[PDB]
């Protein structure tokens, strides 16, 4: 029951493929004005690590080579870092909507 | 306490008439101070072309020597009893008022009647004040906002006496001799057109008795045509200045309409913004929200001015020379949004802003006594604020959008520009932006 | 009028006072001892960034809800600051006191100060400083209070040139946590009842530097604006005492702002002395600034660029010859009537009364009624005035000047 769901989530994260290129969960986020706001509200060192991981991912899709096995960012050691910023952005957007309604 | 409580409990503005048409008015409260003035319904609207500027000239010479208290005895007695003294003159109204202490009521009434009806004109004083008024003309040339409003009146009422500026043109300043000034003083200030207004901790009986004493012998015993609202565009291009100043007005209703209350609600919605305010992106006006979001303008104030059965329904913005047209487009968009599909909630916000601004303005002594003067001259009666609450309760979204479709929508503006205004549109672009085909 | 003002010090430390009148506008003032004089040489301009930070998100209310709710009830939320006190003044009509009370509590005692809003507020700081110092008077007075104290009164009202952008929310949290305490707060109400304020401040606050020495010196500014401004200022007196009352009597003897518009100021003595001496378009006024530990007395002149020196010498000889025992007692009575008028007519309107009552309750920890203040202004004697002017003469000077300074005496040539 419990770990069966965990088995599904860990298998899907292995078979996604972005972990093989040195990415974490919040380096492949779709951008609207909300997520552009959340990226604008980041700290500095995480933003520098974000642009470095993105630049390595674009290099390793430029020569289309996957990282060796030992440097793949596995499940449950990644940072789910963008979640509170993006959460507050969506809360403020719904706040504007449901206030002007 | 509620609005019925706080609006029933209000002082009463007891008025009376002395038998010269002298309209006298008092209002009592518990603070130990007084504000006593003479409001006079005679400005520059009543002056012809050859006598432009004599009113401003009188309110310079009105403290510079009477017959009984000569040149410095007036100011010596005033600052020896310790009071403030002040005067102004708009294009219609002119006020001399003393902010004084409560125990100095009879001396203030005596000095004030001596200022009104016994001004001497010594030619040394006329030489001094000719030079001083020329220097103040050259001083007020620098303040760009008053230059803009004088442009706006002089292009909105082209030809009528209402286009005359307050100070008058400078060649009409340096040529007025003494006889024209004596004729001015002996014509305008007589019987019905002066109100002895008195707010603050005084007694109405004493104020009526002092008027009865000192204003005896004044002995007072033929104007006000309607005016033409032309609608035009004046631009004064000067490219060596850092800011562009643009005013634009359409015709307002005047003093005697409930449409004045409706347009006060509308201009309370649009209203004011300045560059130093706190909280930019989230302001209630959509105009202000866009203008902070894209940094268009430095400031604006969108407002109403009423004259005797006319008026400007105006908006005045000080913006940079690169974004005049964008600010212009967003301003006319907000006008037409309030003209066509303004909902109820923003009208309720406008009514709250109107109540708060009115009540917070009519507080203290000096705005109260200013209100007494301008409320007995223009209306004929000072309206208690419960009746303003009634006329606010007679306003919903329907009346607002119908009256704004009656006044803003599809008229000929008076546009007045000063500064770097190359990007200011030509007049037919203001017209094609005024109305909607739903754009 | 059965309701005079009420006054209660709650023994956690703070002071709640009120005045229930039947005026339709309700004001809530909250006065805090957190002005510029409680900073050090490392967080300058934190007062200014704190002053422009009324509309930031609080623990319990985001900034959008704050701004739209305040302007939906249409109350004015203003922040006024002197070098001792900040003051959060929120006013409205009496039907919406509770929601603005809640937002006042939010902005005071739920501070967050997130970083991106702080950066936007840095840009706001620079524009506000520009709009403030387009007047010459502010820059002259700030160089004045910089040239007359080596210490905590030499902190500016405004953030300086270089600290714009380099003040961080760490210093904001620090300054809020150790200068907003429950003993440095006066909650003043105009139009509200005392038990409502007692409920508010009893439920929802629950929280819990160095004296300034005289320095002596001068600061000049070459600005070339064809109007020499010059302030000549010496140390006079701390606040609260009849010494400070005697210096107030002395400034109304010397000369204040023009009571008569477009007048001649024939009651003021300094203007008559300089007008006998100099025939120019000029201006001379007195300058009494007062603070807790100290205070300044001096004069403040605006002149043309040619002959500022003759102006300042004539005014200095006039103050010396009043100090050596040459004045009239009806001139003292005219000065006292001017001071009575100034005090009774600075508390007519709403905001002036709020400021007077709140500072009067906060500083001395207790209220004093206006009538006995008039009585104590009456009780000041004449030898006190002569001794205050002698204390101005016998003290070390301090000068701040700006403009085209080609003909200005420095210290000795005064």
């Amino acid at each position: 029951s419990s770990k069966w769901l965990e088995g599904i989530r860990k298998w899907y994260y292995n078979a996604a493929g972005f972990n093989k290129l040195g990415l974490m969960r919040d380096d492949t986020i779709h951008e609207n004005d909300d997520v552009k706001e959340a990226i604008r509200r980041l700290p500095e060192n995480l933003y520098n690590d974000r642009v470095f991981r993105i630049k390595r991912a674009l290099d390793l899709s430029m020569r289309q080579q996957i990282l060796p096995k030992e440097q793949w960012t596995k499940y449950e050691e990644d940072k789910f870092y963008l979640e509170p910023y993006l959460k507050e952005v969506i809360r403020e957007r719904k706040e504007r909507e449901e206030w002007t309604k | 306490a509620t609005y019925a409580q706080a609006l029933q409990s209000v002082p009463e503005t007891q008025v009376s008439q002395l038998d010269n048409g002298l309209r006298v008015a008092s209002e009592q409260s518990s603070q130990p101070t007084c504000t006593v003035g003479v409001w006079i319904d005679a400005g520059s609207r009543y002056e012809t072309e050859k006598n432009n500027g004599a009113g401003y000239f009188v309110e310079h010479l009105a403290f510079k020597g009477t017959k009984n208290r000569p040149g410095n005895a007036l100011e010596k007695e005033v600052e020896s009893m310790g009071a403030h003294l002040n005067a102004y003159s708009t294009r219609e109204h002119t006020a001399y008022y003393i902010k004084a202490l409560s125990k100095d009521l009879p001396k203030a009434v005596e000095l004030l009647a001596d200022i009104v009806q016994n001004c001497s004109l010594e030619d040394s004083q006329i030489e001094k004040e000719r030079d001083v008024i020329l220097q103040e003309l050259q001083e007020n040339d620098t303040s760009m906002r008053d230059v803009v409003f004088n442009y706006l009146h002089a292009t909105a009422f082209q030809g009528t006496p209402l286009a005359q500026s307050v100070e008058g043109p400078s060649e009409n300043v340096r040529k007025l001799s003494r006889a024209d000034l004596t004729e001015y003083l002996s014509r305008h200030y007589k019987a019905p057109r002066m109100v002895l207004a008195a707010a603050g901790g005084l007694e109405h009986r004493q104020l009526l008795d002092l008027a009865q004493k000192h204003f005896s012998g004044l002995s007072g015993t033929p104007t006000l045509t309607p005016c033409r609202f032309t609608g035009s565009e004046i631009r004064h291009r000067e490219d060596g200045l850092p800011l562009a100043h643009v005013a634009i007005a359409v015709e307002g209703p005047g003093w005697a309409n409930p449409d004045n209350v409706a347009l006060q609600v509308a201009n309370a919605i649009i209203g004011h913004y300045d560059c130093t305010y706190g909280g930019g992106m989230h302001l209630s006006s959509p105009l202000a929200s866009v203008a902070v979001t894209n940094k268009l303008c430095q400031s604006f104030q969108t407002f109403n001015i009423c004259y005797a059965d006319t008026g400007l329904l105006g908006a005045h913005f000080v913006c940079d020379h690169m974004s005049i047209d964008d600010m212009m487009f967003v301003l006319q968009g907000q006008w037409m949004r309030l003209c066509t599909s303004a909902t109820e909630s923003e009208v309720v916000r406008g009514k709250n802003l109107l109540r708060n601004a009115l009540v917070s303005h009519l507080d203290g002594t000096t705005p109260v006594c200013e209100d007494i003067g301008r409320s007995l001259l223009t209306y004929g009666r000072r309206i208690p604020l419960a009746e303003w609450e009634s006329r606010i309760a007679e306003v919903d979204a329907r009346v607002v959008r119908e009256v704004c479709s009656k006044y803003f929508y599809d008229q000929c503006p008076a546009v007045a520009g000063f500064g770097p205004i190359e990007q200011l549109p030509d007049y037919n672009r203001i017209r094609s932006g005024m109305f909607w085909l739903r754009f | 009028h059965p309701q005079d003002l009420e006054f209660t010090r709650l023994p956690n430390g703070l002071v709640i006072a009120s005045l229930e009148n039947y005026a339709p506008a309700s004001r809530i003032g909250l006065f805090i001892k957190a002005g510029s004089r409680y900073e050090n040489f490392n967080n300058l301009g934190t007062s200014h960034l704190l002053r422009l930070a009324s509309s930031l998100t609080t623990k319990g209310a985001s900034s959008f809800k704050i701004t739209r709710g305040i302007e939906a009830v249409g109350g004015k939320l203003s922040v006024t600051s002197t070098r001792e006190n900040m003051a959060y003044t929120v006013e409205c009509l009496r039907d919406d006191v509770d929601i603005l009370m809640e937002f006042l509590l939010n902005v005071t005692t739920a501070p967050e100060f997130r970083r991106w809003e702080v950066a936007a507020l840095q840009s706001q700081l620079r524009i506000d400083k520009a709009v403030a110092f387009q007047n010459p008077q502010a820059h002259v007075i700030e160089n004045l209070h910089a040239a007359a104290y080596r210490n905590a009164l030499a902190n500016s009202l405004y953030c300086p040139d270089y600290r714009i952008g380099k003040v961080t929310p760490d210093e904001l949290h620090d300054y809020v946590q150790n200068h907003f305490t429950s003993a440095r707060m006066a909650l003043i109400g105009l139009g509200v009842s005392h038990p409502v304020l007692k409920q508010v401040a009893e439920q929802f606050l629950n929280i819990r530097g160095a004296k300034a020495k005289y320095r002596g010196g001068e600061i000049r500014e070459q600005n070339g604006d064809s109007l020499v401004h010059a302030a000549l200022v010496a140390e006079s007196a701390a606040i609260g005492s009849a010494e400070a009352n005697a210096f107030s009597v002395l400034q109304h003897v010397l000369g204040a702002g023009p009571h008569v518009k477009r007048g001649s100021n024939a009651t003021s003595s300094l203007y008559q002395a300089v007008a006998k001496g100099v025939h120019q378009p000029f201006d001379v006024s007195a300058f009494n600034a007062s603070y807790s530990d100290s205070g300044l007395f001096g004069f403040y002149t605006i002149s043309q660029a040619a002959s500022a020196g003759d102006v300042i010498k004539a005014a200095y000889n006039q103050v010396k010859t009043i100090a050596q025992g040459n004045l009239s007692n009806p001139d003292v009575q005219a000065a006292k009537n001017k001071l009575k008028a100034g005090y009774l007519m600075s508390v007519e309107s709403s905001e002036g009364f709020l400021d007077e009552v709140g500072c009067q309750a906060l500083a001395a920890g207790s209220y004093t009624p206006p009538s006995t203040v008039l009585q104590q202004i009456d009780a000041v004697a004449d030898a006190d005035v002569i001794n205050a002017a002698k204390k101005f003469v016998s003290g070390r000077k301090s000068m701040a000047a700006s403009g085209n300074l080609g003909h200005t005496p420095f210290i000795d040539e005064l």
